[PDB]
RNA sequence: CCACAAGUCGAGCAGGUACGAAAGUAGGUCUUAGUGAUCCGGUGGUUCUGUAUGGAAGGGCCAUCGCUCAACGGAUAAAAG
RNA sequence: CUCAGUAGCGGCGAGCGAACGGGGAUCAGCCCAUUAAGUUAUGUGUGUUUUAGUGGAACGCUCUGGGAAGUGCGAACGUAGAGGGUGAUAUUCCCGUACACGAAAGGGCACACAUAAUGAUGACGAGUAGGGCGAGGCACGUGAAACCUUGUCUGAAUAUGGGGGGACCAUCCUCCAAGGCUAAAUACUCCUGACUGACCGAUAGUGAACCAGUACCGUGAGGGAAAGGCGAAAAGAACCCCUGUGAGGGGAGUGAAAUAGAUCCUGAAACCGCAUGCAUACAAGCAGUGGGAGCACCUUCGUGGUGUGACUGCGUACCUUUUGUAUAAUGGGUCAGCGACUUAUAUUCAGUAGCGAGGUUAACCGUAUAGGGGAGCCGUAGAGAAAUCGAGUCUUAAUAGGGCG
């Protein structure tokens, strides 16, 4: 029983060079070159996985001491004035309506400051 | 090939029931200086060591 | 059912043969089990049966003893119990030879109290133990 | 038990031969067994030492910037020996007697509970005519069949040497593969009382 | 105590002793160093074996002898640049 | 085939390794001077086999199609439904197959007769058996070393005799050397015929599917390749045009197909062009990844699909070897194809199946995976160096104690 391997060995590579549509040179032609691209692009997608929740939270608190140093607070006395306050609206939903509703966001900080004091 | 048994591990051991064994060495010779205790308690047989009767089935499959 | 294309063996009967250096994920890639370097991770690697790396060897720092004896290796040892395979009445060398109990080689036999037996004997020319003779006569049998 | 012929005559048979419990994983073995005892296993390869030429170091051990080599027929090289070179073989095993006798009760048994074993009184024909044959099978209803006798007769040989799914064995000749492939067992009464003695 | 092979302490029991009136003490010396496995041979004893049989030769068992094998767990009977 | 990796041999190391007995295959004895069985030639007779060959059954319609053996519907032969071919897949188209016939002439084999010849310089075994010295062979290495052969030196008795039974002696048992012939069971394949394969299918299988032991290399012995495929049928492209009466192409024509057009089935990858869409000439690094505006095409008009990716957070290849590698430590120019834990025997353990105080055959026979074949092997009892005992045995004066059970 004698087994050739052309066909098994065609489709294996054949995936892996699909897979790796769009690299520059030999990165998507050469089948060692891409492999070992392929690769590595999942160890980046894995590790921004996580890294993408940061970014993002980042991004809200920013957004959110922008609105509230326009309200004459900062962020962080926003941020306990609310827990004081009892509301759990969280920073995503916070920052959206500080970009999109400037008056919801001044009520708010009211209710914040309220509390504050 | 059949397994040949290696002679002078078959000359150094027999087997019992349970386990193999053997003769106790340091009686040969230079025997006036040993005091009268270890002559007496190194006569007879004793058994084989467990960390030993691995290699001794190894050398002597047939017994 | 009962078609060529519908039998199958037991479980458990059969297992798949291991094979190595055929990858990571089968688990015995690369180095196939050996190990790293080393005599051992040779061809025919392995070192002689009681070689203990130089020292003098179990086999070796032990004394000889005894003789073999030429009479023993002719010396037969018969059960009580295997009478029972004894065609007949009479129990003697030949008829324990035709009964396959004893090698055809053999020139005596001993009869040893091991089993048990319903049948009555005649023993002719076979040594009994003193346990051996009274299950006979209890049994029902006769000596020479 | 008793069994009816196609006539409706009865007949006795002990529980030893036909009246066994199926036995799948010991079915399995003997069958393999048989299947694999079939085999011829004629072949070879030639290794390293058996390819032509060869004998001589293709350049020196060292200096000239190639792989080290030692001889232009390395199992590595295009054209050289092949590293386990294969040697005839015998592919048949062991059965044991005990074994064999109760896989064939088994499939006897098996055979009978499922209804494709037909006991007839007799067996004959008259003349070796393919279409006479074929007219006493289709009345039975038994176009695809194996048929055991006590002896094979040279006019039956002849007539169902030629039919496809047919074929004609002496009782003594019966075998595991051949009484699972067909699709029914036409039997003598005189071959099974034979079977009978010889307990499958 | 200890990888193994080895090593150390020991009440008590039987026989035959020595010293004490006796209860008793004694299986070397206050103790811990003064040492060498296996193989091969030598000497004394033996209700073991003994290649047809009776013996014998040879072998076994018990006691003991021949190592600066000191590179001292000892690659050979025998070896420098 | 067992006995048996046993008894033994062995710097008693590594290793080497019997015989007796039992089970089979095949079986057979005949002579030394008047001399046998047997064998080899020659001729004759009979029988068989072989070297050319002959006959040899049975199918139509319809649909798809370049072409029917393929679809659908019905029929026939079968001692022939093995195989090969025919424009795609045929028991009934062709060659064939089962079966039945056939030899002027020649060859092989078998048995039986006639003649040769051989057996057959040999008639009971003297420079022989045995011995001293040195070697060799026996499983047996000088060992307690029997037995066989002999280079050298010697040297009997001769049936009231002589050889052997593992140093040697005695007794018993057994055989008759120093003269010959003899089939079968056993070993092998340059070659011939038929048949077969859980053997290969052009980097495989012979080195060699092809004008291969060739081309080529070497003074020589010697070493030693690469290279298969148009189409069912050449029907292998008349004729016209560009061009140098070239190469190459464009029409026309053949063909089911010409991107099947001659190194012609299919035509992958590395590598190299042309075309369209988007991005790109103020910006520093394993070239991706998570976000993300704009543009082009499609569109179920969308919280849609495809291509591209301005700007931005993070981010120093892979393998090996190492305490530790982005390492300026090793290996890889790239693609395609090939390339490394196997096979036989023995043994131990674990699963699983049969039988179970029992289990199982080996060689071999067998028109043969059956059925026979019980020799042998494992288990069922230990202790002791052993003789010996035996649910006990060894040590001991001990029934004490203790060791193995």
């Amino acid at each position: 029983a004698r087994v050739k391997r052309g066909v098994v060995a065609h489709r294996r590579h054949k995936k892996i060079l699909a897979r790796a549509k769009g690299y520059y040179g030999a990165r998507s032609r050469v089948y060692r070159v891409a492999f070992q691209a392929v690769i590595k692009a999942g160890q980046y997608a894995y590790r921004d996985r996580r890294q993408k929740k940061r970014q993002f939270r980042a991004l809200w608190i920013a957004r959110i001491n922008a609105g509230a140093r326009q309200n004459g607070l900062s962020y962080s006395r926003m941020i306990d004035g609310l827990k004081k306050a009892q509301v759990i609206i969280d920073r995503r939903v916070l920052a959206d309506i500080a970009m999109h509703d400037a008056v919801a966001f001044a009520a708010l900080a009211e209710k914040a400051k309220g509390a504050l004091a | 090939a059949k397994l040949k048994t290696r002679r002078g591990a078959a000359k150094r051991f027999k087997a019992t029931a349970n386990g193999f064994k053997r003769k106790q060495a340091f009686k040969r010779h230079i025997l006036t200086k040993k005091s009268a205790k270890r002559i007496r308690q190194l006569r007879g047989c004793v058994m084989v060591h467990v960390s030993d009767v691995a290699s001794v089935r190894r050398m002597c499959p047939y017994i | 059912t009962l078609r060529l294309n519908e039998l199958a063996p037991a479980e458990g009967a059969k297992r798949e043969h291991r094979r190595l250096g055929r990858g990571i994920g089968s688990g015995v890639g690369k180095t196939g089990g050996r190990g790293i370097k080393g005599q051992k991770s040779r061809k025919s690697g392995g070192v002689r049966p009681g070689f203990e790396g130089g020292q003098t060897a179990i086999y070796r720092r032990l004394p000889k003893f005894g003789f073999t004896s030429q009479i023993a290796l002719k010396t037969a040892e018969v059960r009580l119990s295997e009478l029972s395979k004894v065609e007949g009445d009479i129990v003697s060398l030949e008829t324990l030879k035709a009964a396959n109990v004893v090698r055809r080689d053999q020139i005596r036999a001993r009869i040893v109290l091991s089993g048990e037996i319903t049948r009555a004997f005649t023993v002719q020319g076979v040594a009994l133990t003193k346990g051996a003779k009274a299950a006979i006569e209890a049994a029902g049998g006769k000596v020479e | 038990m008793n069994l009816k012929t196609v006539s409706g005559s009865a007949v006795e048979l002990s529980e030893v031969a036909f009246g066994r419990e199926f036995n799948e994983a010991l079915v399995h073995q003997v069958v393999t067994a048989y299947l694999a005892g079939g085999r011829q296993g004629t072949r070879a390869h030639k290794s390293r030492a058996d390819v032509s030429g060869g004998g001589k170091k293709p350049f020196r051990q060292k200096g000239t910037g190639r792989a080290r080599a030692g001889s232009i027929r390395s199992p590595i090289w295009v054209g050289g020996g092949k590293t386990f070179a294969a040697r005839p073989q015998d592919w048949s095993q062991k059965v044991n007697r005990k074994m064999y006798r109760g896989a064939m009760q088994c499939i006897l048994a098996e055979l009978v509970r499922q209804d494709r074993l037909v006991l007839v009184e007799e067996f004959a024909v008259a003349a070796p005519k393919t279409k006479e044959l074929l007219a006493k099978l289709n009345d039975l209803n038994a176009a695809r069949a194996l048929i055991v006798t006590d002896a094979v007769d040279e006019n039956l040989y002849l007539a169902a040497r030629n039919l496809p799914h047919v074929d004609v064995v002496d009782a003594t000749a019966i075998d595991p593969v051949s009484l699972i492939a067909f699709d029914k067992v036409v039997m003598s009464v005189a071959a099974a009382k034979k079977i009978e003695v010889e307990l499958g």
